[PDB]
RNA sequence: GAGCUGUAAGUAAGCUUUGAUCCAGAGAUUUCCGAAUGGGGAAACCCAGCAUGAGUUAUGUCAUGUUAUCGAUAUGUGAAUACAUAGCAUAUCAGAAGGCACACCCGGAGAACUGAAACAUCUUAGUACCCGGAGGAAGAGAAAGAAAAUCGAUUCCCUUAGUAGCGGCGAGCGAAACGGGAAGAGCCCAAACCAACGUUGGGGUUGAGGACAGGAGUUACAAAGGACGACAUUAGACGAAUCAUCUGGAAAGAUGAAUCAAAGAAGGUAAUAAUCCUGUAGUCGAAAAUGUUGUCUCUCUUAUCCUGAGUACGACGGAGCACGUGAAAUUCCGUCGGAAUCUGGGAGGACCAUCUCCUAAGGCUAAAUACUCUCUAGUGACCGAUAGUGAACAGUACCGUGAGGGAAAGGUGAAAAGCACCCCGGAAGGGGAGUGAAAUAGAACCUGAAACCGUGUGCUUACAAGUAGUCAGAGCCCGUUAAUGGGUGAUGGCGUGCCUUUUGUAGAAUGAACCGGCGAGUUACGAUUUGAUGCAAGGUU
RNA sequence: GAGGGUAGCGGAGAAAUUCCAAUCGAACCUGGAGAUAGCUGGUUCUCUCCGAAAUAGCUUUAGGGCUAGCCUCAAGUGAUGA
RNA sequence: GACAAUGGUAGGAGAGCGUUCUAAGGGCGUUGAAGCAUGAUCGUAAGGACAUGUGGAGCGCUUAGAAGUGAGAAUGCCGGUG
RNA sequence: GACUCGGUGAAAUCAUAGUACCUGUGAAGAUGCAGGUUACCCGCGACAGGACGGAAAGACCCCGUGGAGCUUUACUGUAGCC
């Protein structure tokens, strides 16, 4: 309350929508994936039993900061180009799932 | 190491001295006692579910 | 007779209720010719039938 | 358990150590008159009345039939019928 | 298992081991009012009828039963009116009425102060009050569901989440599904269709089914009972172990030496007791009644047609849904209209098509859940007599026509041993003498503060002008927690209380007669920040 | 005089805002209820360090409020202060 | 040891006193507890002891925990007494 | 009635009071401050100039985004009626 000057939620307007089918991705990064012996094949499921993801969310999506320095296969929902090109460089593979 | 009846029976009624199980340790009775009598098994067991 | 509301065109509420069209016609209860309120509605149904 | 008729030692107050035979009994009060056992002096008004008081039950103990020492008395059933007996010997109770 | 005739002293008269008082189970009695019901009535009263019985020559009087209204059944009788019906009389039943803790629950009806810094939409709030109906719970409940990879009645807790959304898009209001749990149960009809004389039986009950072609039970799913056993409840019984000395009125305290413990919970006893008492741990116990219960028993069972019609649904007006009519689906009410019939119908947030899920317009159903006037057993870093109930001795006294409002008031002592007797006094009240450890514990009774009221007097005071003290200071009187002491104070300097509120108060601005007691930032749930601590790409339920 | 009737969103009034149980521009009692009170009053032990403001802007605002200004506490930064 | 600082309302910060209750430890008390009264006592303050009288059964200390935790004013409430 | 004596015996009020005047000062009208002036201690009967004397949280006046009663061609409703 501003003492009857019109407050700065009623001078600022209202903005944008909510999409009710937002999709939230739980992420994982490349930094992360650096705690598997080289050869490991990287799951969702591999994922949450090793603390990586707590909560999976609408699905898992590699990103690419940080420095991959093992070679794996990832099976993913979604790779960041960066995410899929650090993957494959390091000679490993990718897949979207 | 459990629930002993003949234990808890012959020392229940004297004063400064209490009886309980592994299981069943708490700070306060740790505390308050100046000495802690406990059997093998019970250290045993205490020494598994405490690492 | 059900109560609701007789609404404004500024929305002010005030209480009011909604009555049934009852007519009074002889329907024969009980087989004998009785002059009972009826409402219309329940006419037209046909569960009472007059005389 | 101290009926009328006991002989009695007086184990706490004023006459402790003396003995006296239980003259009347006041269950409500927990209360028993021994003779010769809280001896007041009342002053009556149509002299002085000596007699004696009564003392609670707790300060008096029955005695032993065999040692004439001081006893608890438990109960034991013979033939139907509950009888006084003594701890520290177990001698039935007059 | 020896006292007893309530509280509750006092006698008097009695009862009681030939078993009382007392405790529990069951019986008997149970005036009058009150729904109050034979009629009336200003409740606890008045006045009756009928039948039966006492009494009286007889009347008066009395005793007992019966007599409300509305319902229910069944026998007559009788209108307007011919049959009939309405109605009327009689017998039989004893169904309703009224009350409450009516706290929780369901329904009808439904505010306002208030918030929005005004106010009308909105909010308070479907709250308060009123009314109706019940139960030990109620309500809900067996998908025309949630959803979008499938689940499988209802309810309730956690979470989702103060999210989505609603909203003079203000103040505010505010879900649900998923997931985790408590509990867990499913069923009966209507219809087609058969058997019989439209009404009864058979049959059937759904997401495609139906028509046609031993195991289950009185907690729903049909409903009444017995036999035996169990347990528990409503009285009770047993239940270990200490003596001495000291101080004391009294020992349980101190001291010394012992004991018991499945019992060192607690209370009492002349001060503070595991061993004195009542008890405690533990064990035992029911003539009778009441439950809950198990077994036996006892019961019952072995796509041709149909599928809820004045319905669904629609318009208008409203309401309930978190949602204010809005893109408003979904649910209900009034008025008016008004379908389809498995090639059917409904929903998936306007609506259409596909797809998916379901199958309305009949009913029943335990448990998980809500509450406490109560009862039984217990508990508390809850009160301790201005507190804690209003109430420790009261919904009383008192106030009001009434609805209604509503106090104050606890403590002798261990034991009444409650002051024989003498003296003054009409008495009251005292002084002695006694009781008691104590009587300045004597009933107006533990302790007994302060205000306030008195008696005695060490210093001081009748030439003095004042917020009463303070600093300096002789004189006089005392002598301490022994301190470069205490009381008083001639005389001199300085000096307009306190609180509140104010630019500023000695203020002639506010408040306080004095003394005492009581009397005001608390707690819950969220948010943020800081300190502390644990763990750390993890932390935590 | 007796016995009755009219009741508060109401009665009654040869009318005065007049009476309705000793104050009627809307009786009394209880409840909502601790209504709301930007107003007044009150708010209880001690010492230590620091120490304001009575201004601007906007305000159905003017003895209220909000942000800024001025106080304090704690971490930073370091020439930026006088 | 040697330099500085220490008036203060609203208000911010810090450290303490005392009250009741709890836990643990250790104590006191009929050879007299709490309470009350008096005193020439101690501490920087809130406040703490001791001695004597009264009183007649409970109460300190230490550490930690929790609060119905402190009154002189409210035309405050109740009581008592001017 | 008042007044004196015997009996009985309230009240409003009240920060503590050993409570002078003048001129001044001062929140601008002083028992209480300054400077002077005046005044032995304690009653009783009287009078009302002051204690801005007592009584009632000013009815006037203004203020509160206070209330209530009343009015209307204020706004929005509504009983009723057509
Ligand atoms: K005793
Ligand atoms: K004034
Ligand atoms: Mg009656
Ligand atoms: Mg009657
Ligand atoms: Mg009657
Ligand atoms: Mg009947
Ligand atoms: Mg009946
Ligand atoms: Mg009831
Ligand atoms: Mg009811
Ligand atoms: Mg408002
Ligand atoms: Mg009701
Ligand atoms: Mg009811
Ligand atoms: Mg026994
Ligand atoms: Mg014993
Ligand atoms: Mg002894
Ligand atoms: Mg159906
Ligand atoms: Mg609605
Ligand atoms: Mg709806
Ligand atoms: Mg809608
Ligand atoms: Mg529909
Ligand atoms: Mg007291
Ligand atoms: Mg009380
Ligand atoms: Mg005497
Ligand atoms: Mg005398
Ligand atoms: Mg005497
Ligand atoms: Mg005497
Ligand atoms: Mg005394
Ligand atoms: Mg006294
Ligand atoms: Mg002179
Ligand atoms: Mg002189
Ligand atoms: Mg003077
Ligand atoms: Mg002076
Ligand atoms: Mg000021
Ligand atoms: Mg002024
Ligand atoms: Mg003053
Ligand atoms: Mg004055
Ligand atoms: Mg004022
Ligand atoms: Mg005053
Ligand atoms: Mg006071
Ligand atoms: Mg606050
Ligand atoms: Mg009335
Ligand atoms: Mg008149
Ligand atoms: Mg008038
Ligand atoms: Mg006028
Ligand atoms: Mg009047
Ligand atoms: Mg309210
Ligand atoms: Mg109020
Ligand atoms: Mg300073
Ligand atoms: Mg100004
Ligand atoms: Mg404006
Ligand atoms: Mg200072
Ligand atoms: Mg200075
Ligand atoms: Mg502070
Ligand atoms: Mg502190
Ligand atoms: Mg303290
Ligand atoms: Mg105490
Ligand atoms: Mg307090
Ligand atoms: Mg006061
Ligand atoms: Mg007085
Ligand atoms: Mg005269
Ligand atoms: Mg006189
Ligand atoms: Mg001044
Ligand atoms: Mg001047
Ligand atoms: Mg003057
Ligand atoms: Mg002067
Ligand atoms: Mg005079
Ligand atoms: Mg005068
Ligand atoms: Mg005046
Ligand atoms: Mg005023
Ligand atoms: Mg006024
Ligand atoms: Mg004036």
């Amino acid at each position: 309350f501003e003492g009857g000057q019109l407050p700065l939620f009623r001078r600022l307007p209202k903005r944008g929508f909510t999409n009710i089918n937002r999709k939230e991705y739980a992420i994982v990064n490349l930094d992360q994936l650096n705690k598997f012996e080289d050869g490991t094949e990287v799951t969702p499921a591999l994922l949450v039993e090793s603390g990586v993801v707590k909560n999976e969310k609408s699905g898992i999506k590699i990103l690419g900061n940080g420095s991959l320095d093992k070679k794996l296969t990832v099976k993913a929902h979604k790779f960041s180009a960066s995410a899929a090109e650090a993957i494959d460089a390091k000679g490993g593979a990718h897949e979207v799932i | 190491e459990n629930e002993d009846v003949n234990v808890e029976l012959s020392a229940r009624n004297i004063p400064g001295v209490q009886v309980t199980t592994a299981q069943g340790l708490n700070v306060l009775d740790i505390t308050n006692a100046d000495s802690l009598v406990i059997t093998e098994a019970a250290a045993k067991k205490v020494e598994e579910v405490l690492g | 007779a059900s109560t609701g509301n007789r609404r404004s065109h500024a929305l002010n509420s005030t209480k009011r209720r909604w009555n049934a069209n009852l007519q009074k016609v002889r329907i024969l209860v009980d087989g004998k010719p009785k002059k009972v309120w009826v409402s219309a509605r329940a006419l037209k149904s046909g569960k009472v039938t007059r005389v | 358990h101290i009926k009328k008729g006991d002989n009695v030692k007086v184990i706490a107050g004023k006459d402790k150590g003396k003995e006296g035979k239980v003259i009347a009994t006041l269950p409500k009060k927990d209360r028993v008159v021994v003779e010769g056992v809280n001896i007041m002096k009342k002053h009556q008004k149509p002299g002085i009345l000596e007699t004696e008081a009564a003392i609670h039950v707790s300060n008096v103990q029955l005695l032993d039939p065999k040692t004439n020492e001081p006893t608890r008395v438990g109960y034991k059933f013979v033939d139907g019928k509950k009888v006084r007996i003594a701890k520290k010997s177990g001698e039935e109770i007059k």
